[PDB]
DNA sequence: TATATACTAAGAACTTCTGACTGTTC
DNA sequence: GTTCTTAGTATATA
DNA sequence: CAATGAAACGGAACAGTCAG
């Protein structure tokens, strides 16, 4: 009737916590965790002694809370996570522990980690104590998740007043952590999985249910013996790894192949019983209510239910989810002007595998008995549901004529798929490989931009300037430098951290504070603002690589950069050498917004 | 400060043994007396600003309510408009049979903290939502060091009372009487805005008025001008009103319910 | 108590659970006038 | 023919959608 | 739009 | 002694909320 939670104080998981994260080793954090669980699943044993539907689970889905999937989600993060221990710890709203807490990535060495400035802040405040129990802190989380869904922050501020007030300063540290859904423990979550059980990684990878897991793999001695994907439960979808056009053949057994276009829309899952219907995303979040529970709700599920052949009454499938046009018979690339998972276009969906028919589970199948199968199984209806098609090849020629087609056609890329590779679920690679025209060099229309604005970093890029704001310049007189720039994109990857640094040091002496009341005339800002800006004649060229050009309201320059990462830091480059609003223009029209418009040879 | 805002005070009494009956001659009772300048208080805030709040709130006590459940803290009556149904209820403690009601109702004054105090106190001004034009708290205790005891209760009363200072809230204790022990740098001159054992910021809180007030508005702003083409801009303000008693409102006889007239 | 129906009172001190003194009269279907005019005669 | 109270009658000092945010997600 | 704050407009007694 | 894998992050876009 009890569970085991109830009796093992939250405390005491803290200290677990606190001994991972100080190891140093893999070693040490591990035989922490085996203590840790040892100890638990004998006081288990004593407390049970003899049905059970007590698990791991209470501790394990706060020592992994990227896996929940059963709470709801918070509606907090950092930023409410100061502006309630503000409220609720009632700081002066001007104090210094009050500006800490609102601007945790500026330096005042924890800049950028909320968990050090607010354990720092709270350790002389509130010595708070009295060992509330995993249990205890599971239904407090529970109750901030019921009272976001249910749309009561007093409620919300309650329940996080007993959080803060009955709880320790490393205690309320590692509940904004378990909030954040970042722990940085150091230790990687498939090697908690070997940790829980030898099974315990394959049973998620099909379920994705901490519970289940924790509840069918308690005992490390009893594994499972056929772990497969089962109906409307949410599994992994297997993943594509980036292809080696050079290699291509071999990476392909040197056998026959297919080709196809890369979908440019949201990953999705459906499983079907009949008149029942679910939907996962790729993260394993249920979307049936937007997509259809009955073949009288929703978007595609009314269009759909009678595609399906008269004997299937079980279906698991896996495809791409886009929208489409009526009008024009073409897709909408996912992204502006409208949501796939909520909506005169019409739903449409694109299967491209299969893993369920009403008794054969086809996870072990070769993708072509699959494919048999996807052709088979329903009659398409074009707009609403079709058949993702598979095109044969055998040689890198035809992969690179296909690249080019994709490239032409304006298309995101191409699938390239072994004909005998089964299902693996979560698998990046194991036979589906990915082109796009931004794996090969030269393919690629690039841009030479200057930073105009600085922003803090977080994390492990935290107390410095991991990201920038980039503009574009106006055209100037001839023999004259450009004046007025006009901000294009934010980019903050691409760079190795050493180069980060460089260029801080380098920048450091020319940022200045950026005033919305008040802003430089040499730079013009949009919707989005800059933490600091820098004058351009002290800034630095960027070289920038993006998938294409988008429209967007958050720039002035009425686009924005899709996919956008530093492929080099232009040292070679002067500062008025940066492009201007006429090539950027020509750019975005060359090849309707795509910035690939190059064939391979 | 803005009009429609409105002045707040809260009553905070210590509820141990140490005042409860202290009583060391046969003239006074602290608690007795403490209940009394609330009662004197209250009255007369009834008739002068009847718009604003009041709350009495006891520390100490062993029955427990609040609004999140915390140990030894009653809120007696939370901040509302003043009312009748209030003065009977503080008028219910007044007496040494009102000191037997009180003690075996809510208790003899068990431990306490007053970090914990001024959290609550803090919450009841969070709650109600009506804009508040001043903040104002008034303990009622005479133990001039809360603990020389737990130094980490102390420090915490530090943290959170500074934090109160900077939240807008301001505080308040009369030194009431005791026994030696009637200093202030005892640990409340970080605290409050010689000494002695007496305060005589107590007994104006017994003066007793009727006074009304109405606070700074115009009668009329009109653009004085001094032609037809310089303006300037005056403030008709009224300095002296004849105030007349407050207009009664009629009753049906027997549900004692308004009966809005309509001639 | 059909009997202290037709009959007006005015319990108006009391406080014995003052306000139960007229629940206690209602269920005999006193009359309250729970504040005395020229028509009820009895005040307690 | 006073002054006193009531009344009611009105004027003024108190609201009026839009913007921004944060999550959430990929 | 709501509430308020005047006033002042009225009426009634020797 | 390093290739291979993850995990960590970096925006991208959406909408609901709250302030005002």
């Amino acid at each position: 009737s009890q569970t085991v939670a109830s009796h093992v104080p939250f405390a005491d998981l803290c200290s677990t916590l606190e001994r991972i994260q100080k190891s140093k080793g893999r070693a040490e954090k591990i035989r922490h965790f085996r203590e840790f669980l040892d100890s638990w699943r004998k006081f288990h044993d004593a407390l049970h002694k003899n049905d059970v539907t007590d698990s791991f689970y209470p501790a394990m889905r706060l020592i992994l809370p990227q896996l929940e999937r059963e709470r709801m989600a918070y509606g907090i993060k950092e930023t409410m996570l100061a502006k309630l221990y503000i409220e609720l710890l009632n700081l002066p709203r001007d104090g210094k522990d009050a500006l800490k807490l609102l601007n945790y990535r500026t330096p005042t060495g924890d800049a950028g980690d909320f968990a050090m400035i607010a354990y720092f802040v709270l350790k002389p405040r509130c010595l708070q104590k009295g060992s509330l129990t995993i249990q205890q802190v599971n239904d407090l989380l529970d109750s901030i998740a019921s009272n976001n869904s249910a749309k009561r922050k007093d409620l919300i501020k309650k329940s996080l007043l007993q959080l803060i007030t009955q709880s320790s300063a490393l205690e309320q540290k590692w509940l904004i952590r378990m909030i954040i859904k970042d722990l940085k423990l150091g230790v990687s979550q498939q090697t908690i999985f070997s940790v829980f059980h030898n099974d315990a990684a394959e049973l998620h990878n099909v379920t994705t249910d901490l519970e289940k897991v924790c509840r069918q793999l308690h005992d490390p001695s009893v594994g499972l013996s056929d772990i497969s994907i089962t109906l409307f439960s949410a599994f992994k979808p297997m993943l594509a790894a980036i292809a080696d056009i050079e290699h291509i053949e071999k990476d392909m057994k040197h056998q026959s192949f297919y080709i196809e276009t890369k979908l440019d829309g949201e990953r999705m899952q459906m499983h079907k019983d009949g008149d029942v219907y679910k939907y996962f995303s790729r993260n394993g979040y249920n979307y049936t209510d937007q997509f259809g529970a009955s073949p009288t709700e929703g978007s595609l599920t009314p269009f759909i239910h009678n595609a399906f052949k008269a004997d299937i009454q079980i279906c698991i499938l896996d495809g791409e989810m886009m929208a489409y046009n009526p009008n024009t018979q073409t897709f909408m690339q996912k992204g502006t002007k409208f949501d796939i998972k909520r909506m005169d276009l019409q739903t449409c969906y694109c299967v491209f595998d299969v893993l369920m028919v009403n008794n054969k589970k086809l996870g072990h199948e070769t993708l072509r008995k699959r494919y048999e199968i996807l052709s088979s199984i329903f009659t398409p209806i074009p707009g609403r549901i079709e058949i993702v098609q598979k095109t044969q090849a055998h040689t890198k020629n035809e992969v690179i004529d296909a690249l080019n087609e994709a490239i032409d056609k304006r298309e995101e890329g191409i699938m390239v798929k072994q004909p005998l590779s089964i299902y693996k679920p979560d698998k990046r690679g194991e036979g589906w490989l990915k082109i796009k025209p931004e794996y090969v060099s030269g393919l690629m229309d690039e841009l030479d931009i200057l930073i105009v604005g600085g922003y803090w970093g977080k994390g492990s890029r935290g107390g410095m300037m991991s990201h920038f704001l980039c503009a574009v310049a106006e055209k100037p007189p001839p023999g004259e430098k450009p004046s007025v720039f006009h901000t294009l994109s934010r980019v903050g990857s691409g760079c190795t951290m050493k180069e980060l640094y460089d260029l801080g040091l380098k920048l450091a002496k020319y940022w200045k504070p950026f005033h919305r009341k008040a802003p430089p005339s040499s730079i013009l800002c949009g919707t989005e603002k800059p933490e600091v800006y820098i004058e351009p004649c002290n800034s630095v060229i960027v070289q920038i690589k993006a998938a294409e050009i988008v429209p967007s309201d958050m720039y002035k320059t009425g686009c924005t950069l899709r996919f956008p990462r530093i492929e080099k830091i232009r040292d070679d480059k002067e500062w008025h050498e940066c492009m201007t609003l006429d090539d950027l223009e020509q750019l975005r029209g060359k090849a309707s917004g795509k910035l690939a418009s190059k064939h391979l040879y | 400060y803005k009009y429609s805002g409105r002045d707040s005070l809260i009553f905070l009494v210590d509820a141990s043994k140490a005042m409860f009956e202290s009583q060391s001659e046969d003239e006074l009772t602290p608690f007795d007396m403490s209940i009394q300048c609330i009662q004197s208080v209250y009255i007369s805030k009834i008739i002068s600003s009847d718009r604003d709040l009041l709350a009495v709130v006891f520390y100490g006590t062993e029955k427990d309510k609040n609004s999140v459940n915390f140990k030894n803290i009653y809120v007696l009556q939370e901040l509302d408009n003043p009312g009748a149904k209030r003065i009977l209820e503080l008028d219910q403690f007044k007496g040494q049979q009102g000191q037997k009601r009180f003690q075996d109702m809510m208790g003899h004054g068990s431990d306490y903290s007053l970090s914990e105090v001024l959290w609550v106190c803090a919450n009841l001004f969070s709650d109600v939502q009506f804009k508040m034009s001043h903040k104002r708290i008034m303990l009622f205790t005479n133990e001039d060091n809360p603990h020389g005891n737990d130094s980490a209760k102390a420090s915490r009363a530090r943290t959170k009372a500074g934090d109160l200072r900077d939240t807008g809230i301001f505080l308040d204790l009369m030194h009431l009487k005791k026994p030696g022990g009637f200093d202030i740098s005892l640990f409340y001159r970080d605290i409050i805005s010689v000494h002695f054992e007496e305060s005589s910021k107590l007994e104006d809180l017994l003066r007793k008025v009727r006074a009304k007030e109405t606070r700074k508005r115009a009668l009329s702003r009109l653009k004085l001008k001094l032609n037809k083409d310089i303006v300037i801009s005056v403030g008709i303000y009224n300095l002296v009103q004849k105030a007349l008693k407050p207009p009664p409102i009629k009753l049906y006889r027997e549900t004692n319910e308004p009966v809005k007239t309509k001639t | 108590s059909n009997i202290f129906e037709d009959v007006e009172f005015c319990v108006m001190s009391g406080t014995q659970p003052k306000p139960d003194l007229e629940n206690r009269i209602a269920e005999f279907g006193g009359y309250i006038v729970q504040n005395p005019g020229p028509d009820t005669y009895c005040v307690i």
